RNA sequence: GCUCGUAGUUGAACCUGGGCCUAGCCCGCCGGUCCGCCUCACCGCGUGCACUGGCUGGGCUGGG
């Protein structure tokens, strides 16, 4: 239940029924795919892609219009991030916290949150390793996290 | 002590009635059966049985003739006349799926049949021209319909709204009366044979 | 007989309903194997099988009527399958062979086929019904069948009235028996309440495409003998609109045949003039309807002399008012027939 | 494609050809389509309903325009229920057959209601925002779905 | 978390039969739950249920049953063991049923003795 | 209470239930069409937009994001589908 | 009015036929309205009824 | 004292092509009777809302 901190929180995004039409929200799937490809080329994460689509174009879900999800489409056209988005954001967050610790050390709450983030990264990292995404042996410390940054 | 007992069916006995001669009928999920409980030898075996017509739920016998209607679970009621009908005539609302829970012949006005169904609805039936007549959807499910034995047009539905609704069969716009006193759902309602109590 | 000996030796004992239905399937397929094949012996063999069934049945246990309605119901001992089997053998044999269709052979079966119709089992009832449809036409030299066909007529009407849908096989077999009785035997009169009930039940089965030909066979059978009643008039007022407003030719032609037999047969001038206003209005009337009403006008001009003069006089002028392209060529053929008569 | 024509396949293909010229001023999926497939098997008694099978990207190509195309296909052709569907060759396929059956209206829920014995009845509900023009087409929907698949379903608006 | 969604469903059924309600909302559905309720409906302890979709199950119950339960390790059982397992799980041999995941499907112990097949004990009701 | 039809809740009790707690869950958000009176351009905006949606050019606005529904701007029209 | 009309949809034809059945059943309950009215407006009701006696006119 | 965490432990649901037989009807083909056609004749053709039988011809639906 929201992992680390206590608190349930039922903040969830709903998905409607009939995974096919939203008809009056026109535009062919091919056009949507090409827009997604353009966004990927400009350098945006799948989640950011989805948000952009939500903002401007007549879309509901890519999985509805097109046969595939965004990440799956990116993988088919070989335009996917090095470290699968969420993992990349977590490592960026960990780097930021380490840099804050380096600037000022006594902040024990920041050190605790750093530890939490590292644990969450390890939790993600193990399961990514299992699903043959990331190459075996993946360190997530200041020796490699700093090199990764972006 | 009892007068006559028999291990009738496998499942629970959902509906049961007496014929106008002396014999009694019983529903189940097995199918309905007919026995002669008043005979000079006691017979445990039935003398007629009926399985075709879906899972039956309730029975109701006619006032005068040997006709009876069984409410099934296929959304139809079906009407037999004893001694010259075998499968009966299946009357239904034209596109109806939900089960008809109860069925009740009007004893005053013959050939008017009321029924409730788990669409939270009551439906009527005219037996003279074999078709349904009118269907009203209420808010909650109704467990049982019954008619008034002195006033031919008034009916009462016992419903899961903890409530009894006394309706007029000619104008289903509003309830003639709403009896509200319960705590859990109402399972059975029955008018007095003087027609003035419940 | 080597086939039916172990069956009897098995089903003489106490039995349950699944194996009862098994023996029913076995016996109906024995009858199908019999009806493809030395024929008088087949007749006396059927009679002997039915005699052994009547010997084996207990006379204290008979079908009794319904306690609530005073007639008999059309619906684990399963003895009736042998009767179904034997009458199905008789059905196939008397269907295929004309020289056995004698008045002398079936006097042994006239009290035998009596309890075949009166039985409460659906299988033996439809077997008896199809049997009597085959054996309408035998004179019998003394009108001995003139009580059996009264009984069969009453029970066929009762079975259609008690069946839940007329689209079932028992109601259709009874409808076949009623239609062949009305086509052939003029000794059996029809009751107006029964005919009203039948036509009111067959209003939509007229346009149902699966049973269209059977119900229209029955309707032509009613229109064969003169039956002037309000139900027949009110249903032919509906066959009038079935002729024009229906979509397909296979229903349109059967409606044309029925309405045409009506106009050829039925004996006021006001009414016949109303038919002519109707037919001219449909001529004005969609293009498939124009084609069908033009071919009905053509049939009337062909088969019909004062009526010829009147139908030509009132059909010629709106036709040249009409004079889509197929309807125009058809109207040209129609006015050519008008000039020819 | 797949066909050499029957008696009515050439008639419906001639209707698709005739909707190009001598009419509107609207054609987007009309010229890139050929003779495809059609079927004529009864619905109810007396009436029939025409179904036409469609290649699988042309289903969204037809979701582009289906208002007044099916109106003129009903009026100008035979006065019977016209109905387009994709062609296919399990449970995802039958789900696809349902959601391409109901073309303006999105289905919401499927209620597979059992009875007091082993018998069960499926009933798929529709959207409440479009009710008036579909209810006389519901039995045609149910009968075409039975005739194509074999599973008896009944269509009902929620109340 | 109880991965035994069958146990969550059966806990909801026991709570409704204790509280005297007339229906439930079994929120995570399955197929083994549907087969379980199919056996309970054959033996009449549950009126009528429907699987609606987002799915969940709405289970009209008659008010006839006492207790539902799952056997959590799901032990294997032969027929000569099945008699002793029935008389050790049920309060009486004529009251209630033991559910079996056999090679012929999911059924009660009387249907298992009819169809001459053994299997794993999955649950029971009475 | 004690018995109720759980496969057929009322639309009014269904409509006041939270999103994820309706019988089959579904959203309660909608899409709008928006024009700004000098332009014949029809941008289609989501109801709970997080983007400061801009029309096809003309550095304007169409809505601002919030904690809930996007506040459409000023004088603008909206049909909702 | 001897001209036939177009056949309607099955739902609308059923609805008109069942409206006719509702009018017929309302007539056969309007034959009971007057006795129901007298029973509810009367001052003293005597049960069982005189018409249900098994020796009615003896 | 609380949180993270490894060996360990429990680990969501979703997942039975071809041919043969059979009954009912239709559409069509074929043999004969009747009638008509044409051929000098021999002969053949049309011919089942005139009659009758066949088709391991075609189509739909049900059952194995
Ligand atoms: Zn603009």
């Amino acid at each position: 239940g929201r992992l680390h901190s206590k608190g349930k929180g039922i903040s969830a995004s709903a998905i409607p029924y009939s995974r096919n039409p939203p008809a009056w929200l026109k535009t062919t799937p091919e056009q949507v795919v090409e827009q997604i490809c353009k966004l990927a080329r400009k350098g945006a994460t799948p989640s950011q892609i989805g948000v952009i689509l939500r903002d401007s174009h007549g879309i509901a879900q890519v999985k509805v219009v097109t046969g595939n999800k965004i990440l799956r489409i990116l993988k088919s056209n070989g335009l996917a991030p090095d470290i699968p988005e969420d993992l990349y954001f977590l490592i960026k967050k960990a780097v930021a916290v380490r840099k804050h610790l380096e600037r000022n050390r006594k902040d024990k709450d920041s050190k605790f949150r750093l530890i939490l983030i590292e644990s969450r990264i390890h939790r993600l990292a193990r399961y990514y390793k299992t699903v043959g995404v990331l190459p075996p042996t993946w360190k997530y410390e200041s020796s490699t996290a700093s090199t990764l940054v972006a | 002590e009892e007068t006559w007992r028999v291990a009738a069916h496998n499942n629970i006995v959902k509906g049961l009635t007496f014929t106008n001669d002396k014999k009694l009928l019983s529903c189940a999920t097995d199918g309905i059966k007919l026995w002669d409980p008043y005979a000079s030898p006691s017979n445990t075996t039935p003398i007629a049985t009926w399985q075709e017509g879906g899972p039956y739920t309730s029975l109701s016998f006619h006032r005068s003739a040997n006709t009876f209607a069984a409410s099934s679970g296929q959304g139809c009621i079906r009407i037999w006349d004893l001694e010259h009908s075998t499968a009966g005539q299946a009357i239904q609302w034209p596109s109806f799926v939900d089960t008809i829970t109860d069925v009740c012949f009007n004893q005053v006005e013959t050939s008017v049949i009321g029924s409730v169904a788990t669409d939270r609805s009551i439906i009527l039936f005219d037996l003279r021209t074999n078709m349904p007549v009118i269907k009203t959807v209420l808010h909650f499910a109704c467990n049982r319909i019954v008619f008034n034995p002195m006033e031919a047009m008034n009916l009462a539905v016992a419903s899961e709204d903890h409530n009894i609704y006394i309706f007029d069969a000619r104008n289903f716009d509003k309830a003639l009366n709403i009896q509200k006193g319960h705590v859990a759902a109402v399972m059975d309602v029955e008018f007095s044979p003087t027609g003035e109590e419940l | 007989s080597e086939l039916t000996l172990p069956l009897q030796s098995l089903l003489m004992e106490k039995l349950d309903l699944r194996t009862v239905r098994k023996i029913d399937e076995l016996l109906l397929r024995i009858t199908k194997g019999l009806l493809e094949n030395a024929s008088q012996e087949v007749l006396v063999f059927c009679y002997e099988v039915i005699q052994e069934v009547y010997r084996s049945q207990k006379p204290e246990e008979l079908p009794k009527m319904d306690p609530r309605l005073k007639r008999f119901i059309v619906q684990a001992k399963h003895t009736y399958k042998m009767t179904r089997f034997a009458i199905d053998i008789l059905r196939a044999v008397m269907k295929k062979h004309d020289h056995l269709r004698t008045a002398a052979n079936l006097i042994g079966f006239l009290p035998v086929l009596g309890d075949a119709v009166l039985a409460v089992e659906e299988e033996v009832k439809v077997s008896a019904f199809k049997m009597l449809t085959v054996i309408v036409k035998v004179p019998f030299k003394n009108n001995e069948s003139n009580g059996l066909y009264k009984v069969a007529h009453k029970e066929a009407i009762k079975s259609i009235a008690m069946s839940s849908s007329t689209q079932s096989e028992l109601a259709q077999a009874a409808l076949k028996l009623i239609s062949v009785i009305l086509r052939d035997r003029r000794d059996i009169q029809m009751r107006e309440a029964a005919l009203d009930m039948l036509l009111s039940k067959l209003k939509d089965d007229l346009t149902e495409p699966l049973y269209r030909h059977v119900t229209f066979n029955f309707l032509r059978s009613v229109l064969d003998r003169k039956l002037e009643t309000a139900s027949v008039y009110d249903t032919l007022d509906h066959v009038g609109t079935v002729m024009i407003t229906n979509d397909d030719k296979d229903t349109r032609d059967l409606a044309r045949g029925a309405f045409f037999q009506f106009l050829r047969e039925y004996p006021k001038r006001n009414r016949w003039e109303k038919q002519l206003k109707f037919i001219v209005a449909n001529l004005k009337y969609r293009e498939g309807g124009r084609l069908s009403v033009m071919e009905c006008i053509n049939l009337l001009l062909k088969k019909s002399d004062e009526f010829t003069q009147e139908v030509a006089a009132t059909c010629f002028i709106p036709l040249v008012f009409v004079l889509s392209d197929k309807c125009r060529l058809a109207a040209g053929e129609l006015i050519k027939e008008t000039f020819r008569v | 494609s797949r066909q050499n024509p029957s008696d009515l396949e050439r008639a419906i293909a001639g209707a698709l050809y005739d909707l190009e010229t001598n009419t509107a001023d609207l054609k987007a999926a009309l010229r890139p389509l050929q003779f495809v497939s059609a079927r004529e098997i009864e619905v109810g008694h007396g009436k029939k309903a025409i179904v036409i099978f469609v290649p699988v990207p042309a289903l969204q190509g037809f979701h582009r325009v289906q208002q007044r195309l099916t109106r003129e296909l009903e009026k100008k052709f035979s006065d019977r229920h016209v109905l387009i569907l994709a062609a296919r060759r399990l449970t995802a396929v039958h789900d696809a057959i349902l959601t391409d059956l109901v073309y303006p209206v999105e289905i919401v829920g499927k209620r597979l209601r059992t009875k007091e014995d082993g018998s069960k009845v499926l009933k798929v509900i529709l959207d409440e925002k479009e009710r008036g023009g579909v209810d006389y087409r519901l039995d045609t929907y149910s009968e075409v779905y039975r005739r194509l698949t074999g599973r008896n379903v009944t269509f009902e608006f929620p109340q | 978390v109880r991965t035994s969604v069958l146990h969550d469903a059966l806990n909801s059924i026991n709570n409704a039969e204790k509280m005297g309600k007339r229906q439930v909302m079994i929120r995570p559905s399955s197929k083994v739950i549907v087969k379980f309720l199919q056996v309970m409906q054959r033996h009449g302890y549950i009126g009528e249920f429907e699987e609606v979709d987002n799915g969940k199950i709405v289970v009209q119950l008659n008010g006839r049953l006492n207790k539902c339960g799952v056997i959590s390790p799901r032990y294997n059982v032969r027929l000569a063991e099945l008699e002793k397992w029935v008389t050790k799980l049920l309060p009486a041999r004529q009251f209630g049923y033991v559910i079996l995941t056999t090679s012929a499907g999911i059924m009660d112990h009387e249907e298992a003795r009819r169809k001459h097949v053994a299997g794993k004990i999955i649950g029971f009701f009475y | 209470v004690l018995a109720v039809d759980l496969l057929n809740p009322s639309p009014a009790s269904e409509a006041r239930k939270h999103k994820l707690k309706t019988l089959v869950p579904a959203p309660r958000s909608f899409f709008m069409d928006v024009k700004c009176p000098g332009c014949f351009t029809i941008t289609t905006v989501f109801s709970h937009a997080q983007t400061v949606v801009i029309c096809q050019g003309c550095t304007n606005v169409l809505c601002q994001p919030t904690g809930g529904k996007a506040r459409l701007t000023e004088g603008c029209s909206f049909r909702r589908k | 009015s001897k001209k036939l009309e177009v056949p309607l949809a099955k739902r609308q034809q059923d609805r008109l036929m069942r409206e006719a059945a509702y009018k017929k059943t309302n007539e056969t309950l309007d034959r009971w309205i007057e006795t129901v009215k007298h029973n509810r407006r009367a001052e003293h009701l005597v049960f069982p009824l005189a018409q249900n006696a098994h020796d009615r006119g003896l």
